[PDB]
RNA sequence: CGUGGUUCGUGGAGCCAUGGGGGAAUCUGGGCGGACCACCGCCUAAGGCUAAGUACUCCGGGUGACCGAUAGCGCACCAGU
RNA sequence: GGCGAGCUAGCCCUGGCCAGGGUGAAGCUGGGGUGAGACCCAGUGGAGGCCCGAACCGGUGGGGGAUGCAAACCCCUCGGA
RNA sequence: UGCGAAUGCCGGCAUGAGUAACGAUAAAGAGGGUGAGAAUCCCUCUCGCCGUAAGCCCAAGGGUUCCUACGCAAUGGUCGUCAGCGUAGGGUUAGGCGGGACCUAAGGUGAAGCCGAAAGGCGUAGCCGAAGGGCAGCCGGUUAAUAUUCCGGCCCUUCCCGCAGGUGCGAUGGGGGGACGCUCUAGGCUAGGGGGACCGGAGCCAUGGACGAGCCCGGCCAGAAGCGCAGGGUGGGAGGUAGGCAAAUCCGCCUCCCAACAAGCUCUGCGUGGUGGGGAAGCCCGUACGGGUGACAACCCCCCGAAGCCAGGGAGCCAAGAAAAGCCUCUAAGCACAACCUGCGGGAACCCGUACCGCAAACCGACACAGGUGGGCGGGUGCAAGAGCACUCAGGCGCGCGGGAGAACCCUCGCCAAGGAACUCUGCAAGUUGGCCCCGUAACUUCGGGAGAAGGGGUGCUCCCUGGGGUGAUGAGCCCCGGGGAGCCGCAGUGAACAGGCUCUGGCGACUGUUUACCAAAAACACAGCUCUCUGCGAACUCGUAAGAGGAGGUAUAGGGAGCGACGCUUGCCCGGUGCCGGAAGGUCAAGGGGAGGGGUGCAAGCCCCGAACCGAAGCCCCGGUGAACGGCGGCCGUAACUAUAACGGUCCUAAGGUAGCGAAAUUCCUUGUCGGGUAAGUUCCGACCUGCACGAAAAGCGUAACGACCGGAGCGCUGUCUCGGCGAGGGACCCGGUGAAAUUGAACUGGCCGUGAAGAUGCGGCCUACCCGUGGCAGGACGAAAAGACCCCGUGGAGCUUUACUGC
RNA sequence: CACCUCGAUGUCGGCUCGUCGCAUCCUGGGGCUGAAGAAGGUCCCAAGGGUUGGGCUGUUCGCCCAUUAAAGCGGCACGCG
RNA sequence: CCUACGGGCAGGCGCCGAGGGUAGGGCCCGUGACUGGGGCGAAGUCGUAACAAGGUAGCUGUACCGGAAGGUGCGGCUGGAUC
RNA sequence: CGCGGGGUGGAGCAGCCCGGUAGCUCGUCGGGCUCAUAACCCGAAGGUCGUCGGUUCAAAUCCGGCCCCCGCAACCA
RNA sequence: UUUAUGCUCU
């Protein structure tokens, strides 16, 4: 039966995206936590060409 | 007269149209003065703010002239008589002798080819707009402005009007479609007779569907629900209210006046 | 008048601060010494700057009656994988 | 304090989809009818949260499954279409 | 700093156990090949399954999975020599396909501007934003793997420059256009398909017959201009002009005058078209596939025919159906040896994607998971039609453990003597019925319905006669609807498959519809419709601190809240309490005003405190109104010439004491009330009565045709439900080879009885019984497993909800 | 009453399958009778076997229909999920 | 089978057919818990509606209401007494 | 046998708190008006306060037991 | 502006 996860590149990157995580201010400590932590992935990482 | 429908399917059975025979080579609309794209949305900026709307058939909106001073003295044309969704009324698109095309909300016996004007001139018959200081008192009338120049705003729904009952200083007193009594300047404008398709109170919607046609999503009673939701929600098998018959939001709906007390209009005001 | 700060929770409640109303004076002027008054004293509000002594440890170093791979940092190992 | 409507609910914009058969509303035309009508009869017509029924959307009853094929399934049956 | 327990933590290894299982019952068999090894890889043949798919093409998503060589440790539920797996190499080619140097939509963002402690929230234009608008490529060939991308053929777009011709050119600005619904639809075409005695073609004559107008195979695709057929769009002049935020010669409007029609002018679709290209069966090779020939292949007539094209076609209808650019026209600044337009010529034309999977072993579900996933194509025959059903083309598959055996038991199926609901909470389940044509069809009814009511008859094949329609000719042929007559065969003719069991009578709900994703689909919600109430418009109301926004670009025939719930007949009395509504008086009432009068301190001027009368809002009090506002609508006693019963009376209380209509009911406790009906028998069912524990009128009352996978009662039909079982089939269970889990587990050398024990003993006492160990089975016990009881209580534990609890906002 | 069980001892009825007790429903054997016979009453012995099919209700139970030699009462975690 | 055989008879099939069966309608009669009124019946209960102006003139069609006769509204009739 | 309210002339109601005296309507009886009855008018009679005990100087009254009446409750199970 | 009523057969 139809699953949580439904796989749609644009929404991906328009949601968790790097541009939309430093519009708010609470994404923009999303990326400094991340940072501080040294994920080596700051945000989702999407493709498509 | 209002269409009826034999009872083939039920619903069809009480199911009643409204009759337009009165509208003239409608169909398409007339798209320059009028129409514009209408902006269909049922909530504010997120949140909803109007409850239970939403669906119903698209729309175009014709935007039609509420302020008629636009063009004193012009004389124009009755060129046809409109169907518009986005009222009750309907509208008789107008060519002036100028070549400027405005919709007008069509009053009752407004008849198609006829000659129309406004201003301080401006014979007293229907279809013709003055500012209200010249009309005849006792005469009845329909999309008048409540302040000058800001636009007609009162009697504009289909059927309605109001009487002009006399004068007091720059302001004539109005015999509202509330029945209200009110004094409203002299210099608003106004248009002489009642708005027509005046049958319209007389339809009958016939089926639930009908109702989601023009946008009205099925309405909830309080009484169906939980208390978490409203007033009324809860019991254990059905429920008298319980309490003075209450609003989602607490307040009484039965008889609380809601009109703000110390209001300016207040004091050109005397009825219902 | 309404509040905050101070140990002061309306208390005899001053002092410093100030959202609202009213609203001065320039040394014989003004503030304070815990309601208020007198006396005796202290200090000069409504402009501004000012090193050092102080706080911390991403970083480098030196030490340990500190751990010794289930410990010690989550990671002694290409782990924020 | 942030993260979530890629599940689900509602709404907004733009597209797409609904085999085949049945019933035969109004209106129209003609005829009868009348002072003129209402109206009646044919034919035409092709209305409907109309009927039967695939796709499609469902989830009624029963059986099976119960460390399952499956953290909601399978079969038969059934609802809308 | 010492561990045995914390359903402790991390790890390792055990038990169950060679046990369950190996993931759809579409299905397999043999020969040959490869190889260390083969049921599992390759090839051949036979068999089976999909075929509106289980075939093919797109979009998502996935991201090397693609092709090839060399490999089998692991992954593969077995095995693998194979693989979507390991190593390596190769493979994705565009001015025309998609997206971008185009347009705008919801929404997003946001110069101006507005608002907010900060963060930030709004917001006009503008900008961003697409599966919408716009825009130029069709047919073949080719690679192991890409192709509208490379190649071949034919055909187009834009940009730059240049000639020639032409014109007032010129825009982000004005105008036109783009430009739009749902249902039903016309004519003409195309895709697609069937047939042919005609055209082309390797061959074939079996097994009794056939050398035949035999069988088998194929009989097209693309194509500029021109042309032809069908169709879309469109009036042409002139005068006036004050409107289209400047200006227009354009558009709009008024008046004349000509066309009335596609006539013309255009733009599409289809046909034809120079030319180009494809081109079966079969046979021969070689696969791991494809290649040769068939060929100099043929390449044509008839018929059926779209939901697709001509397309902005037509008609009807109400719910009244995007935008912007491209484009055309108008003019403005400007410039007019510019510029723009037409034609020809030369040149210029960028970035991204392109492999492969894609109803699935490559996407979403931890899995090579019986689930989920949007658009297009989807052949033939038959069955009334159809995408339905059966069988089948192309194409694709037999589902990644097998071999046997023929027990119980389970699942899924088939049949059954006599009976026929006796089964059971219930006909649950299963049966019956079942398509089409015809005959026929009741109560009631809102006149539509109820109706597929019910109940019946027909249904195949053959020969003969015969009526209409389409296309062609007014014909023949090919299709398409039939009508009549005589016969034939079986148990049976919708011979297989897909196809309602029916009736009677209650309750609830009017109806279609909606809902507890995953135990409830309903008498619950919603619903048209009735009533009340608020709202005069910067409306009420809702969201927000605000700005702002929804309401609504609406205006009382409108919008918000509330209850009721189609429709029919109706909806009674009480305003004392609560709420709401009205009330310019009066009572009380806060800050404030006012200060009679008192106080502290000073030598004093004074400074500083209290403070009475009085004047001070809303609110409450008070006076009224109000029921489709919250709500409420009695008790005792007596009484008639048989008895009974009480029309009648007395008295006490109330704000008023329940009207109509209903009533042992979705309500009735006593209760299986009493009576009547149904049955041989009826706690239920139907009809009554009324003693209504405890109906009653918009939390509506009483009815109502139609409707319902709702709940109740009855009958006919028919049955494995049952008396009451039996036999049979297949998938499991069983045996053999391969792979191999799970909860659970203090340790075990783990028997019965009667006692005893913390009151239910394998473990204590007494007696009894009992050689050691398994396998297939049943489920009585191990107070069996599972979940630190959901009930209950306890905790000065928590949370949701309520209110005339308290206190706040 | 509150003794084992609340880190769980699943609760009525039906079905299935029983087994045991005897305070015996029938059948066998008896004594007494207000036992003529036949048929009963009442008590004693006796547990071997038997102890029907339906209507109603979830029912156990009970009422009822038709029968019968009889339509027995109990226990077994109100035996047995 | 008999023939006087292009024959008849027996025998076979077919139509219709008394009726039987199944299914659904129509009319009529009897009967039914209970229920509606009606008639009648020497001396029951409650009132007073009508006849005299009936002590509210009466009657009337309709509508609402009430233990009962009745009352009231609207309109109508005189078949109303009284100066 | 839980809680609450009751029991008073013939009927229905007061009086019970707080002590000391029993009141209202109807009915009954006598007399009147009337031809007569009712209505109406004038008079009068009639209760030991459910019951036994207790308290006080005194009990319908305050207290206790018993017998009846009405109402409410009987829930998780 | 207070009244209503009069058993059965002759
Ligand atoms: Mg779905
Ligand atoms: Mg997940
Ligand atoms: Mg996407
Ligand atoms: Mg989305
Ligand atoms: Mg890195
Ligand atoms: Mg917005
Ligand atoms: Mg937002
Ligand atoms: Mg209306
Ligand atoms: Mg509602
Ligand atoms: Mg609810
Ligand atoms: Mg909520
Ligand atoms: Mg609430
Ligand atoms: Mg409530
Ligand atoms: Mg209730
Ligand atoms: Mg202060
Ligand atoms: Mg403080
Ligand atoms: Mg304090
Ligand atoms: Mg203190
Ligand atoms: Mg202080
Ligand atoms: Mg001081
Ligand atoms: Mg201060
Ligand atoms: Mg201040
Ligand atoms: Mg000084
Ligand atoms: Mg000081
Ligand atoms: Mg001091
Ligand atoms: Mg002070
Ligand atoms: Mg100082
Ligand atoms: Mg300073
Ligand atoms: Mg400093
Ligand atoms: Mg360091
Ligand atoms: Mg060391
Ligand atoms: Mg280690
Ligand atoms: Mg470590
Ligand atoms: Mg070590
Ligand atoms: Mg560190
Ligand atoms: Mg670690
Ligand atoms: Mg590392
Ligand atoms: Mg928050
Ligand atoms: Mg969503
Ligand atoms: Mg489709
Ligand atoms: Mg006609
Ligand atoms: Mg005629
Ligand atoms: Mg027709
Ligand atoms: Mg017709
Ligand atoms: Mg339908
Ligand atoms: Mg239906
Ligand atoms: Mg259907
Ligand atoms: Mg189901
Ligand atoms: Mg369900
Ligand atoms: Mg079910
Ligand atoms: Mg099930
Ligand atoms: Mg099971
Ligand atoms: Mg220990
Ligand atoms: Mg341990
Ligand atoms: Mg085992
Ligand atoms: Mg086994
Ligand atoms: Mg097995
Ligand atoms: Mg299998
Ligand atoms: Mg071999
Ligand atoms: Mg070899
Ligand atoms: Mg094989
Ligand atoms: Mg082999
Ligand atoms: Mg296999
Ligand atoms: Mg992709
Ligand atoms: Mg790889
Ligand atoms: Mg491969
Ligand atoms: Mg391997
Ligand atoms: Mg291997
Ligand atoms: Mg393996
Ligand atoms: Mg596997
Ligand atoms: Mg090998
Ligand atoms: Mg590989
Ligand atoms: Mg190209
Ligand atoms: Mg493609
Ligand atoms: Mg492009
Ligand atoms: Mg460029
Ligand atoms: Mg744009
Ligand atoms: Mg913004
Ligand atoms: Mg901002
Ligand atoms: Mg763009
Ligand atoms: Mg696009
Ligand atoms: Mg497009
Ligand atoms: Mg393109
Ligand atoms: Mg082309
Ligand atoms: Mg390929
Ligand atoms: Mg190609
Ligand atoms: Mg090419
Ligand atoms: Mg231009
Ligand atoms: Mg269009
Ligand atoms: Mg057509
Ligand atoms: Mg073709
Ligand atoms: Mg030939
Ligand atoms: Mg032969
Ligand atoms: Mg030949
Ligand atoms: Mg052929
Ligand atoms: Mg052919
Ligand atoms: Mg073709
Ligand atoms: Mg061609
Ligand atoms: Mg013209
Ligand atoms: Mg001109
Ligand atoms: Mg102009
Ligand atoms: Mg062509
Ligand atoms: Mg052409
Ligand atoms: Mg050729
Ligand atoms: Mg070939
Ligand atoms: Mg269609
Ligand atoms: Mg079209
Ligand atoms: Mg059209
Ligand atoms: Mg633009
Ligand atoms: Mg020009
Ligand atoms: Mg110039
Ligand atoms: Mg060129
Ligand atoms: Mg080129
Ligand atoms: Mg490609
Ligand atoms: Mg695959
Ligand atoms: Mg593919
Ligand atoms: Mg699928
Ligand atoms: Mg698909
Ligand atoms: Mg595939
Ligand atoms: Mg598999
Ligand atoms: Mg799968
Ligand atoms: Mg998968
Ligand atoms: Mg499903
Ligand atoms: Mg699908
Ligand atoms: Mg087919
Ligand atoms: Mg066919
Ligand atoms: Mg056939
Ligand atoms: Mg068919
Ligand atoms: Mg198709
Ligand atoms: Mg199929
Ligand atoms: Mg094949
Ligand atoms: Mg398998
Ligand atoms: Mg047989
Ligand atoms: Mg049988
Ligand atoms: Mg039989
Ligand atoms: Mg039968
Ligand atoms: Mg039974
Ligand atoms: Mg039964
Ligand atoms: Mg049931
Ligand atoms: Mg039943
Ligand atoms: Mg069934
Ligand atoms: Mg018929
Ligand atoms: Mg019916
Ligand atoms: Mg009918
Ligand atoms: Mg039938
Ligand atoms: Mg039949
Ligand atoms: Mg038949
Ligand atoms: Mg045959
Ligand atoms: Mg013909
Ligand atoms: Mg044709
Ligand atoms: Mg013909
Ligand atoms: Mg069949
Ligand atoms: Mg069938
Ligand atoms: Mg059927
Ligand atoms: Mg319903
Ligand atoms: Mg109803
Ligand atoms: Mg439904
Ligand atoms: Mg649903
Ligand atoms: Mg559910
Ligand atoms: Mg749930
Ligand atoms: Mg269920
Ligand atoms: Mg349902
Ligand atoms: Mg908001
Ligand atoms: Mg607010
Ligand atoms: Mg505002
Ligand atoms: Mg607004
Ligand atoms: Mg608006
Ligand atoms: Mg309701
Ligand atoms: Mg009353
Ligand atoms: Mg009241
Ligand atoms: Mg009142
Ligand atoms: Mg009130
Ligand atoms: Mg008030
Ligand atoms: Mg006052
Ligand atoms: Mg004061
Ligand atoms: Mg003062
Ligand atoms: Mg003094
Ligand atoms: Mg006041
Ligand atoms: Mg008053
Ligand atoms: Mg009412
Ligand atoms: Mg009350
Ligand atoms: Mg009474
Ligand atoms: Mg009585
Ligand atoms: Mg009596
Ligand atoms: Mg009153
Ligand atoms: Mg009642
Ligand atoms: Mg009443
Ligand atoms: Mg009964
Ligand atoms: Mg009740
Ligand atoms: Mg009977
Ligand atoms: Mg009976
Ligand atoms: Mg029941
Ligand atoms: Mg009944
Ligand atoms: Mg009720
Ligand atoms: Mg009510
Ligand atoms: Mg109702
Ligand atoms: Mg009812
Ligand atoms: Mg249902
Ligand atoms: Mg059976
Ligand atoms: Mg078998
Ligand atoms: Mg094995
Ligand atoms: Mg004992
Ligand atoms: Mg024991
Ligand atoms: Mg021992
Ligand atoms: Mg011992
Ligand atoms: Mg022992
Ligand atoms: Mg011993
Ligand atoms: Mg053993
Ligand atoms: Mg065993
Ligand atoms: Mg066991
Ligand atoms: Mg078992
Ligand atoms: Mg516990
Ligand atoms: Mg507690
Ligand atoms: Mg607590
Ligand atoms: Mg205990
Ligand atoms: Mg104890
Ligand atoms: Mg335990
Ligand atoms: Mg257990
Ligand atoms: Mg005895
Ligand atoms: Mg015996
Ligand atoms: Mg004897
Ligand atoms: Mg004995
Ligand atoms: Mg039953
Ligand atoms: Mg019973
Ligand atoms: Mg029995
Ligand atoms: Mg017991
Ligand atoms: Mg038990
Ligand atoms: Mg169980
Ligand atoms: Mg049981
Ligand atoms: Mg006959
Ligand atoms: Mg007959
Ligand atoms: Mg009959
Ligand atoms: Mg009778
Ligand atoms: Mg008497
Ligand atoms: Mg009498
Ligand atoms: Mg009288
Ligand atoms: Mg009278
Ligand atoms: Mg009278
Ligand atoms: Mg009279
Ligand atoms: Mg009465
Ligand atoms: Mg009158
Ligand atoms: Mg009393
Ligand atoms: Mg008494
Ligand atoms: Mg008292
Ligand atoms: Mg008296
Ligand atoms: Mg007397
Ligand atoms: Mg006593
Ligand atoms: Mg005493
Ligand atoms: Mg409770
Ligand atoms: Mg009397
Ligand atoms: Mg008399
Ligand atoms: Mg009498
Ligand atoms: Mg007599």
């Amino acid at each position: 039966m139809k699953r949580t996860w439904q796989p749609n590149r644009r929404k991906r990157a328009k949601t968790h995206g790097f541009r939309a995580r430093m519009r708010t201010p609470g994404g923009r400590k999303v990326l400094k936590r991340r940072r501080q932590k040294g994920r080596w992935r700051l945000t989702p990482a999407v493709r498509k060409r | 007269a209002v269409k009826k429908f034999k009872p083939y399917t039920p619903s069809r059975r009480f199911m009643t149209v409204a009759d337009f025979s009165e509208i003239t080579k409608t169909e398409p609309e007339k798209s320059l003065v009028k129409p514009l794209k209408k902006t269909g949305g049922r909530n504010n900026q997120g949140r909803i703010t109007v409850r239970f709307r939403g669906g119903g058939h698209k729309r175009l909106y014709r935007i039609i002239d509420f302020k008629r001073w636009d063009k004193v003295g012009i004389p124009a044309k009755v060129a046809a008589i409109e169907y518009d969704p986005n009222r009750s009324a309907r509208i008789a698109l107008l060519h002036y002798v100028d070549g400027e095309k405005r919709y007008i909300i069509a009053p009752d016996g407004l008849q198609v080819g006829q000659q129309v004007v406004a201003g301080p001139d401006a014979p007293i018959q229907v279809g013709n707009a003055l500012p209200l200081r010249f009309i005849p008192v006792g005469t009845v009338v329909h999309a008048v402005e409540l302040e000058p120049k800001k636009g007609a705003k009162l009697a504009r729904a289909a059927g309605t009007s109001a009487q002009i009952q006399g004068r007091e200083g720059d302001y004539v007193i109005l015999r509202l479609p509330s029945g209200e009594l009110r004094k409203v300047h002299g210099e608003c404008y106004a248009t002489v007779g009642a708005v027509g398709n005046a049958d319209h109170k007389n339809i009958v919607l016939g089926k639930a569907g009908r109702s989601r046609w023009l946008g009205r999503r099925p309405h909830v009673r309080g009484a169906a629900m939980n208390p978490v939701d409203h007033p009324h929600g809860g019991g254990e098998g059905r429920a008298p209210r319980g309490r003075p018959p209450a609003s989602p939001w607490g307040w009484q709906t039965k008889g609380l006046k809601t009109r703000k007390r110390r209001k300016p209009s207040s004091r050109f005001i005397i009825a219902r």
